[PDB]
């Protein structure tokens, strides 16, 4: 009832990858690009960024 | 760094040396725990 919108709310987000687990309590925060191929990305989003 | 939580004890004492740390024993009391849950790989001293 409080967090739903009917053109859908995308304020919550979550995080998809990461190079290890997280420790008990750990807190990240990091927007870091991830490289999910063998391309650098340079920081520039993309195909496996 | 324990499972996101710093801790961080200390102690003092007067001392009369300048060439390194004196020889002797002492025990270092905690003082401080912290929830950072921050990420820790260095630290950099100021003075
Ligand atoms: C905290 O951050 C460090 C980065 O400094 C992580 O250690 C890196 O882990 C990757 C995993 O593949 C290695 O390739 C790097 O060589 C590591 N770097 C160093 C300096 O160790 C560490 O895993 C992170 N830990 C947590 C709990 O977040």
């Amino acid at each position: 009832n409080l967090d739903s919108k009917v053109g859908g709310n995308y304020n919550y987000l979550y995080r998809l990858f990461r190079k290890s687990n997280l420790k008990p309590f750990e807190r990240d925060i990091s927007t870091e690009i991830y490289q999910a191929g063998s391309t650098p990305c340079n920081g520039v989003e993309g195909f496996n960024c | 760094n324990i499972d996101g939580y710093f801790k961080i004890y200390s102690k003092h004492t007067p001392i009369n040396l300048v060439r390194d740390l004196p020889q002797g024993f002492s025990a270092l009391e905690p003082l401080v725990d912290l929830p950072i849950g921050i990420n820790i790989t260095r630290f950099q001293t100021l003075l």
